[PDB]
């Protein structure tokens, strides 16, 4: 008699629900979240984000090839440090192991 | 009754238009960059509005700040500098 109910959102519309964020966020920063998604070119967002943290913008465009290459390369770090943790998905995992 | 309702006055930003922005503005070998708001351009001239309204001013040497020269920004344009003096 114990029986296990789907979500109602699948993986796929969570999926589509992130990308939506993350094309909304890339492409427009933080004015769709606002209101109507304004187009931004992102060094230009990335220089606002600059200004918000205390740092003027020139410091951003002339650093721009620096910056990027530092958020890739923590990207792939981020990446890899995922696929390589023995215990990174902690919490979700001992979500699943408490109700099993 | 049983609880609290919250009625939330919000600004909500309307009527967007399409305009060509650069990321400084390129003068007498020096590099311009706002200092509160963004370069704008309505296709063939050159201004600097504030942020979530749109209010096109006269690029000076007030609203916009010196940082280096025009080498190492990427996407600066040539457009002149109005220096009140
Ligand atoms: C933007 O301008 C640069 C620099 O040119 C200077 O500013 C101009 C407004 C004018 O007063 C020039 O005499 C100044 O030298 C341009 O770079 C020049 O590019 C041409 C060919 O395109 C080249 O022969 C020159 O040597 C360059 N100047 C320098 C100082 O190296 C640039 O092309 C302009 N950008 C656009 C899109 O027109
Ligand atoms: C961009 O805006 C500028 C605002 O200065 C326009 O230029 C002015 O246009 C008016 C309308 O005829 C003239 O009276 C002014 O003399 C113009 N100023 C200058 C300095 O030429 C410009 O026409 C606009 N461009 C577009 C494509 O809309
Ligand atoms: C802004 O530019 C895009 C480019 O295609 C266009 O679709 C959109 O309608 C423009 N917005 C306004 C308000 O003119």
């Amino acid at each position: 008699g114990l029986t296990v109910l789907p979500p109602l959102l699948t993986d796929e519309m969570i999926a589509q629900y992130t990308s939506a964020l993350l094309a909304g966020t890339i492409t427009s920063g933080w004015t769709f979240g606002a209101g109507p998604a304004l187009q931004i070119p992102f060094p230009m967002q990335m220089a606002y984000r600059f200004n918000g943290i205390g740092v003027t913008q020139n410091v951003l465009y002339e650093n721009q090839k620096l910056i990027a290459n530092q958020f890739n390369s923590a990207i792939g770090k981020i990446q890899d440090s995922l696929s390589s943790t023995p215990s990174a998905l902690g919490k979700l995992q001992d979500v699943v192991n408490h109700n099993a | 009754p049983h609880g609290v309702v919250f009625l939330h006055v919000t600004y909500v930003p309307a009527q967007e238009k399409n305009f060509t922005t650069a990321p400084a503005i390129c003068h007498d070998g020096k590099a311009h960059f706002p200092r509160e708001g963004v370069f704008v351009s309505n296709g063939t001239h050159w201004f600097v509005t504030q942020r979530n309204f749109y209010e096109p001013q006269i690029i000076t040497t007030d609203n916009t700040f010196v940082s280096g020269n025009c080498d190492v920004v990427i996407g600066i344009v040539n457009n002149t500098v109005y220096d009140p003096l």
